[PDB]
């Protein structure tokens, strides 16, 4: 499945950086799809393609040479347009469907005690799920099978970077005989929820 | 505009031979491609600015250079007989829906210059039995044993070339096709009224322009020097 | 790949000429045509997208088979100068182009009045070189090459004297052979039986 | 702005003096691919996905040579308005739990990051280390600035302490962070 890439336009005639990006916001899939390139100079869009629009605008005063030329000619603004059809809407359904949106990678969860165990002292349980994507996860611990809210931190989700996240949710806690903590993770890559238990 | 320099070149094998092409169209993106037949028209380099490069779909035994983003060369640091071919070049712009092509470069590669002859040429008067049948009057051009086959072709009546009337062969035959080095022949008519032939005054020439070697060229052998050159026949009208 | 039929195509003038063309990846999206006369280089001709399965400019038309990844330029109510080579290309992404091997189109002129002869010339300067004209034949007649070795005939070509509102098709046959006549030199061809020979 | 997914189908990075280009696909906030400019391949950060998918290379380094043209236009056109440098920042973390005695991964993640030139380097006990050292090509942040992550493997010891170094024209000074 060949990726398409959106196609930047020629500008008219210590340090510089220029950037130009095609984004494709799709919303339920391909039923909405939004499209914008950007033209940016040392931090500052300067003109920009807005598929609402349906043309070029400058968007600073250092954009308005580019924008009319572009929209004035009808090879430039017509591949410019199609570029919605034929890089948003091509990539989502060919490449995106075949990878990015059928990657599923299962949590993996692990419950460790921060300071050496010692019953009716405070401590405090950490548990971590690691390694899973996508980002949509639900972390809850539970001591002897009921929910609890209090004492309970999680981590903002954490972007590995390598196409996986991360979180930690930690429990402060005071060990008693006999009590069960469980840490209960719900996640798309899983069939029914992981439950793993530190037995105090 | 694209022009393309040089149109013709004869080269040894061994040779080192440069085609430079340039644009005037402010075009970025360049290309170098040849014509060979049954294989049509193979992209060997391009380029979309000055300082790169990048290969295509038969790049080897070939170096590009974009010197500049009006010039776009192709180097030929080895000649091989196989390089023997038409070469065009062409620009266009970023994601361009249209190439702008050069008219073209004939190459030459030979084993040897001993290969290369400059063309015969003759003319040959209408007969008698044409005109009174007809009442038109057929000349033709007999261009022959020329190597290799860079001619062109051209009839001129007192002075000015004529196209009126004019038919030339699409392309030279080769005079033995057994052979690899085979040197060619090549025809062409000129058709005027039997009026305008029985007139003295009136003349006829045909013209084969000849692209061969440099005078610059080493050369020892009993003949001429095969270099560039015009060779002519012309015939006189008579009543 | 890109690959066009036939290699060669001959049509009369005034027939619709059809160029044929496949191309073997799905992902190609933009397909121009491009004409390149002797001598020249191509220019574009014409050009389709994907997304159409038509486009028309005067005279000249492309059909579009994305299912098939088929392609057709179809040349109306031809004439003698759309006589060239007819390139068919393909791009994906407005990435470069892939050009396929061409086919050489050739239309062929009516002949108004067929006079069949074969005539003789001689050299304007030494009496001993000649060389034998078929000239007239309509252009239902095909010239075939030598079958003999050592005598020459080249393919037939139309020249056009315009002030007269007069075309001709000829052939041209020469040897060094000291047994050659011009009687015979183009009985390898079928020769009208109406042609004449003078001598 | 709204979305359930974003897909950046091209970003083209170009800076002066230096010839510097980066050509990337994002989707979702993760990099799909860089094209490498000096060989002239598309490199997929998930052999998966390279394996299912394809990116022609040179896609990427035609807008790269768009991109690099438009600078030298957009410079003049500005009267040569130079980058105003940033302060990056940089968070240390884990890959994995951390188990004394098990091979794990540090990662740095270091934001607010402008222009895009930076050296990120890794120091044990206050000394050069590199085992398995990786970096991601730049990413877009909202604001035109970057972000960035490097990954160092290494084994966990009570006896190793760990800084993140990094030096950009935006800091006086390197900045450690420590973990």
């Amino acid at each position: 499945f060949e990726a398409q890439k959106a196609k930047a336009n020629k500008a008219v005639d210590r340090h510089f950086v220029y950037q130009f990006m095609g984004e494709c916001y799709f919303t339920d899939g391909t039923q909405r799809i939004r499209y914008v390139t950007r033209y940016i100079y040392n931090r500052e869009e300067y003109v920009r393609y807005d598929s609402d629009v349906g043309e070029h605008r400058a968007v600073t005063e250092l954009g308005r040479p580019d924008a009319e030329y572009w929209n004035s000619q009808p090879e430039i603004l017509e591949r410019t347009r199609a570029e919605l059809d034929t890089v948003c809407r091509h990539n989502y359904e060919g490449p995106e469907t075949h990878t990015s949106l059928r990657r599923l990678e299962q949590p993996n969860v692990v419950i460790s005690l921060s300071r050496t165990e010692a019953l009716n002292h405070h401590n405090t349980l950490v548990c971590s799920v690691t390694d899973f994507y996508p980002a949509k996860i639900k972390v809850r611990w539970f001591r002897n099978g009921q929910e609890e809210t209090v004492g309970v931190s999680s981590t903002q989700l954490i972007r590995n970077g390598d196409w996986t996240f991360q979180v930690l949710v930690m429990l402060e806690m005071t060990p008693r005989r006999g009590e069960v903590y469980t840490c209960h993770v719900e996640h798309p890559s899983l069939k029914s929820p992981i439950t793993v238990e530190w037995r105090a | 505009a694209v022009t393309q320099s040089p149109r013709n070149k004869v080269a040894v094998t061994g040779g080192k031979v440069t085609l430079s092409c340039d644009q005037t169209n402010n075009h970025n993106n360049m290309y170098w491609y040849r014509q060979d037949t049954g294989h049509g028209l193979r992209l060997i380099h391009y380029s979309y600015g000055a300082g790169s490069t990048e290969k295509g779909d038969i790049p080897d035994g070939y170096k590009a250079s974009r010197p500049s983003q009006e010039d776009f060369s192709l180097i030929l640091e080895l000649a091989t007989p196989s390089q023997t071919s038409v070469y065009f070049c062409a620009s266009g712009d970023f994601w361009g829906d249209t190439l702008y092509f050069g008219a073209g470069t004939r190459l030459s590669v030979l084993e040897d210059l001993k290969n290369v002859f400059p063309p015969e040429v003759a003319v040959f008067e209408p007969s008698e039995a044409e005109i009174s049948h007809t009442q038109k009057a057929t000349l033709v051009c007999l261009a022959t044993g020329f190597y290799p086959d860079h001619v062109e072709l051209s009839w001129w009546v007192n002075g000015k070339e004529v196209h009126s009337g004019v038919c030339t062969d699409p392309q030279p035959l080769k005079e033995q096709p057994a052979l690899n080095d085979s040197r060619y022949a090549l025809s062409s008519r000129l058709r005027v009224s039997a009026t305008f032939w029985q007139n003295p005054r009136n003349h006829f020439r045909c013209q084969v322009q000849f692209y061969g070697l440099s005078e610059n060229d080493e050369w020892t052998q009993d003949r001429a020097k095969p270099v560039t050159q015009i060779v002519s026949a012309e015939a006189w009208g008579r009543a | 790949q890109v690959r066009q039929s036939p290699q060669s195509l001959t049509v009369w003038e005034g027939e619709t000429a059809i160029l044929n063309c496949s191309y073997e990846n799905s992902a190609f999206d933009y397909f121009p045509w491009y004409q390149q006369f002797p001598g020249e280089g191509p220019a574009l001709l014409i050009a389709i997208r994907s997304v159409s399965d038509k486009k028309e400019d005067g005279r000249f038309t492309i059909f579009f088979n994305k299912r098939e990844k088929k392609l057709s330029l179809h040349i109306t109510d031809s004439q003698p100068g759309d006589s060239a080579t007819y390139f068919c290309a393909a791009s994906k992404g407005a990435d470069r182009l892939t050009f396929g091997k061409g086919t050489q189109l050739i239309i062929q002129p009516y002949i108004q009045n067929p006079d069949p002869a074969v005539y003789q010339l001689r050299d304007s300067k030494s009496s001993d070189k000649s060389v034998c004209l078929f000239t007239d034949f309509d252009s239902e007649t095909n010239v075939s090459e030598s079958k003999d070795s050592d005598v020459y005939i080249t393919d037939k070509c139309v020249l056009d004297m315009r002030s007269m509102d007069f075309k001709s098709n000829s052939a041209v046959a020469w040897s060094n052979k000291a047994a050659f006549a011009c009687a015979n030199a183009f009985n390898n061809s079928i020769i009208p039986e109406d042609t004449f020979f003078p001598s | 702005i709204e979305a359930d997914h974003v897909g950046t189908y091209g970003i083209s990075v170009y800076q002066s003096p230096g010839d510097i280009g980066q050509y990337t696909f994002e989707f979702d906030g993760d990099e799909l691919f860089y094209v490498d400019l000096d060989k002239k391949e598309t490199v997929w950060m998930l052999p998966e996905f390279g394996q299912l998918a394809s990116f022609d290379p040179q896609g990427g380094l035609q807008n790269i040579a768009v991109v690099k043209h438009n600078l030298g236009v957009l410079t003049k056109r500005s009267n040569s308005t130079p980058a105003t440098n940033e302060a990056p920042q940089a968070t240390v973390f884990p890959k994995s739990p951390v188990l004394l005695g098990q091979p794990n991964t540090l990662i740095c993640f270091v934001d607010n990051i402008f222009p895009p030139v930076i050296n990120i380097t890794w120091l044990r006990n206050s000394k050069s280390v590199a085992d398995g050292v990786y970096e991601t090509s730049f990413f877009v942040n909202r604001d035109y600035s970057f972000h960035k992550l490097s990954y160092l493997t290494f084994i966990p010891s009570d006896d190793d302490i760990y800084d993140c170094k990094v030096e950009h024209w935006g800091l006086e000074e390197p900045v450690l962070k420590h973990w």
